[PDB]
């Protein structure tokens, strides 16, 4: 139940004879490059954010492959590594391991994700709904009217297993990811966390 | 109260998915994928309330348990309410004894998917 569009630099192409975007029936939710939504994650028990990067229209099959980067939630950091890289005199440490996992779980923001450069395909049968990615600011104009279901915010880019964290302007990343090549991004972006 | 990760807290004898705000069956095969080594030890020696003992229990359970109902999603649901305050499963149909005082409430309850696809009920007494 979702339509293919093609279109040049701005209006539409017919089919008869260039950007990708996905287009639901029922409502008209449009989905593209820059887009983040909400999926299940059957494997994990629980839903994933990704912000799509790639609607590849896949010939080599008549048939579309939605390729996107994946976020972290907040119980996929590495409470250690966050701690350690925010706190300079915490890589030299005296508590127990189960103590960060607490004092992370207790006070993040369960709302904030974390940027990966990693790829996921994505399957329309998982899709849940559009998540709404914000910057740190247009966050702080929301605090006592978000919704814990759509309403996300972004400070950094991280490792996918949860460490080294890099302050990214997420705005600015949507507009990179939907101007260049998908490969020249995707590695960009996994430059961005390498010493 | 353990944290073994940031997902997962240990308490009362449940293990508690804090993503779903709901306790996880111990012997849940989807732990195969989301444990570490470490924390799966832990978990282990940690003597855990075994999800079985609850399969032919034909009333919800209560329960002392203040962490899991503080850290997890509940429902309501119609339930009879004896003398004692004990909370009995609805008759799908005429039950015919007389029961003067029992009588249908709306509880808040932890539901939890049983191994064999029964549902249960987690309340505190």
């Amino acid at each position: 139940g979702w339509e293919i569009i093609t279109t040049d630099e701005q209006g539409n192409i017919i089919d008869g004879g260039t950007e990708h975007y996905l287009k639901r029936s029922s409502d008209g939710i449009k989905l593209g490059r820059g887009d983040s939504v909400v999926m299940h994650n059957e494997a994990a028990g629980t839903y994933s954010v990704y912000m799509i990067q790639e609607l590849r229209l896949n010939t080599l099959n008549n048939v579309v492959e939605l390729w996107a980067l994946t976020y972290l939630r907040w119980f996929e950091v590495n409470p250690l590594a966050h701690y350690r890289q925010f706190n300079p005199d915490a890589n030299i440490l005296n508590r127990p391991l189960n103590y960060y996992n607490k004092l992370f779980s207790e006070t993040a923001n369960k709302n904030e994700l974390y940027l990966t450069a990693e790829l996921a395909e994505l399957q329309l049968f998982n899709f849940i709904r559009v998540a709404n990615v914000m910057d740190g600011s247009k966050w702080e104009v929301l605090k006592g009217n978000v919704d814990p279901e759509r309403d996300f915010t972004v400070r950094y880019i991280c490792e996918p297993t949860g460490e080294k964290f890099v302050d990214i302007n997420i705005e600015d990343v949507k507009a990179y990811i939907k101007k260049v090549e998908p490969r020249e991004a995707q590695e960009y972006l996994k430059d961005l966390t390498l010493p | 109260e353990e944290y073994v990760s940031p997902r997962f807290l240990v308490a009362d004898g449940f293990l508690i998915d804090l993503a779903e705000e709901k306790p996880i069956n111990p012997k849940d095969p989807r732990l195969l994928t989301l444990l570490k080594d470490h924390q799966r030890a832990m978990i282990d020696q940690m003597n855990l309330v075994k999800w079985n003992d609850f399969k032919k229990y034909q009333d919800p359970i209560p329960l002392k348990a203040k962490t899991l109902f503080k850290f997890c999603k509940q429902i309501k649901k119609k339930f009879l309410r004896g003398a004692d305050f004990k909370l009995h499963t609805l008759p799908t149909e005429a039950n015919l004894k007389y029961e003067p005082e029992r009588m249908t409430v709306l509880a808040s309850c932890v539901p939890i998917l049983l191994d064999d696809q029964t549902v249960q009920y987690l309340y505190d007494d």
